[PDB]
């Protein structure tokens, strides 16, 4: 089976749905929180008194 | 206003006084304006749906060049009754673009 | 490997299919993967180079990597180019004995 | 994009032919010999199953 | 790095420089492409995932060429391009949905 017949057929269909995967991409890589590792670190709650 | 004020407040306050924006100000002064990404976004997001639609990179423009007129017309109307451009006229001229 | 292997495994079947033998059809989709095979391996081993002969910052992480990817490369190369139409010669003549 | 086979070579073409040309028939050459090595190699594994 | 390798390989293999260009624009789209997904799930930019994406590259490479290759060998064997690109999808369409 020729699951990519329309694309190869109407090209411009495969670029707009590339381009839009692109684009979304772009937007979403100044949203991500970044560090240098995941979430690891057990949670901790520090009680001090003197 | 609001540089204005800022400007005022560093020629008229002592060293060891300042300004702080607070309320809807501080908000204004804090946010950025997201709309230099969001209408360019906008834009090509409908480019491309009617460059599909029309197979063609080129056909889009002769729907997408229109729009502008239509919110001159509309933001004519305003000037010439002596409106503002505020968020209910702002969202009408959106509908009015998309129609 | 999977990836590789999935593409000699499916092309022989069709072979198969529009009328070739199981041996001839294994031999004849072996044929027609060696370039695309190859031509993956020598790219994925090539960009290996700079991780395993790069010092500095990351330098670590870097040439674990490499020597693993480069190495691993190898034997997805020549194991899926030699042993996967074995398998399918075998398992197919298993389930048309007689 | 591709071009049918035997196509009349674009300039690009042309200039990779002219400033590479002289890597393609050794190399073609080798893949060609390697190929054939490599089917006789396969083809007697498969008789030392 | 991963671009210009596969660009080289795609030429000295198929000795087309047109054919260079699927993997040319197809891995980047697939890398950057991937960030709107990570983000979906709630997903940060930090040193695993980011290795992660580029041991991806080896896979969105091998895609390109996998794809690339089974047309140009169907023009090889004297098919016109577009005769070339559906039986070539025809062969691995399916098996692709598969991997
Ligand atoms: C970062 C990602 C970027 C990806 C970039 C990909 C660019 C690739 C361009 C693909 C070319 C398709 O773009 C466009 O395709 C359509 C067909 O769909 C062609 O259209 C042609 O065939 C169609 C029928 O399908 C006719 O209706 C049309 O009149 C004719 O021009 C256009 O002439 C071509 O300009
Ligand atoms: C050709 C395109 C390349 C293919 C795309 C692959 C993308 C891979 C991940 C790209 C991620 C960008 O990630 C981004 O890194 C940059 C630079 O370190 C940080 O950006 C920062 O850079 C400098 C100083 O450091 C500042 O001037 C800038 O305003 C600040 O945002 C972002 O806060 C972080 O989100
Ligand atoms: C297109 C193919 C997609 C196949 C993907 C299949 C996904 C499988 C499900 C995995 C589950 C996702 O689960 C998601 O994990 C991330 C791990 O970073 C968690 O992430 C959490 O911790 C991270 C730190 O690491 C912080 O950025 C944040 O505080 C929070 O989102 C999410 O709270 C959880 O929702
Ligand atoms: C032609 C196709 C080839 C396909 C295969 C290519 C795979 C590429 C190899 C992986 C490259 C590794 O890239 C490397 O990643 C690690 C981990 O993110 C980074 O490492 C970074 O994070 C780690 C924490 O995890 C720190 O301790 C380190 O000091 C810092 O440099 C390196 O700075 C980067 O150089
Ligand atoms: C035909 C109909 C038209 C289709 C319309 C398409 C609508 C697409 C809208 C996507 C909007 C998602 O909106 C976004 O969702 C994500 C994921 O749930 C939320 O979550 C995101 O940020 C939060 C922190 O704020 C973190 O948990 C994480 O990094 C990320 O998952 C965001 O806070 C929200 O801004
Ligand atoms: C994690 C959940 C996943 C569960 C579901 C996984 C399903 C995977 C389906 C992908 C298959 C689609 O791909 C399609 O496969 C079928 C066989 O199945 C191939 O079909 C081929 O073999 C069949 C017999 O088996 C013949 O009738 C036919 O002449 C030939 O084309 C198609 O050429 C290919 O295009």
């Amino acid at each position: 089976m020729d699951f990519s017949r329309f694309f190869i057929d109407r090209p411009i269909f495969a670029a707009v749905l590339s381009i839009l995967i692109f684009i979304t991409g772009l937007i979403a890589i100044p949203l991500l929180p970044v560090s240098e590792y995941p979430d690891v670190v057990p949670p901790s709650v520090q009680v001090r008194a003197e | 206003a609001m540089t204005h004020l800022e400007e005022l407040s560093k020629q008229i306050l002592p060293n060891g006084m300042n300004i702080e924006w607070t309320d809807l100000s501080f908000q204004q002064a804090t946010q950025g304006n997201t709309a230099l990404i969001v209408f360019p976004v906008a834009v090509l997001l409908a480019f491309l749906v009617l460059a599909a639609l029309y197979e063609s990179w080129t056909l889009p423009l002769a729907v997408i060049l229109i729009v502008p007129m239509t919110m001159l017309s509309a933001l004519f109307g305003v000037w010439l009754t002596g409106g503002d451009n505020n968020v209910f006229v702002q969202v009408g001229l959106v509908v009015l673009m998309g129609l | 490997a999977c990836k590789n292997a999935i593409l000699i495994v499916e092309f022989a079947r069709e072979l198969e299919i529009q009328g070739k033998g199981i041996m001839e059809a294994a031999l004849e989709a072996c044929r027609l993967r060696l370039r695309p095979i190859v031509m993956t391996s020598i790219a994925f081993i090539a960009g290996t180079i700079p991780l395993i002969l790069g010092h500095g910052a990351g330098a670590e992480v870097r040439g674990v990597t490499g020597i693993t990817v480069f190495s691993g490369m190898l034997g997805v190369t020549l194991f899926g180019l030699f042993l996967t139409p074995v398998f399918y010669v075998t398992l197919r003549k298993l389930v048309t004995r007689r | 994009l591709l071009k049918p086979h035997g196509a009349k070579k674009d300039l690009p073409t042309r200039l990779i032919d002219r400033l590479f040309g002289w890597i393609f028939r050794p190399f073609n050459r080798f893949f060609l010999r390697s190929s054939n090595g490599y089917q006789g190699l396969v083809s007697k594994t498969l008789g030392r199953r | 790095e991963a671009v210009v390798l596969v660009v080289l390989v795609v030429i000295l293999f198929l000795q087309t420089w047109r054919a260079s260009i699927i993997p040319l624009i197809a891995v980047p789209v697939s890398v950057v492409g991937t960030f709107s997904i990570l983000y979906l799930l709630g997903f940060s930019l930090n040193t695993l995932s980011l290795f992660g994406l580029v041991l991806a590259i080896g896979i969105v490479v091998d895609d390109a060429i996998v794809v690339v290759e089974n047309v140009e060998r169907n023009i090889e064997e004297g098919l016109a391009p577009l005769a070339a690109a559906h039986q070539a999808m025809r062969e691995v369409s399916g098996p692709i949905i598969a991997i």
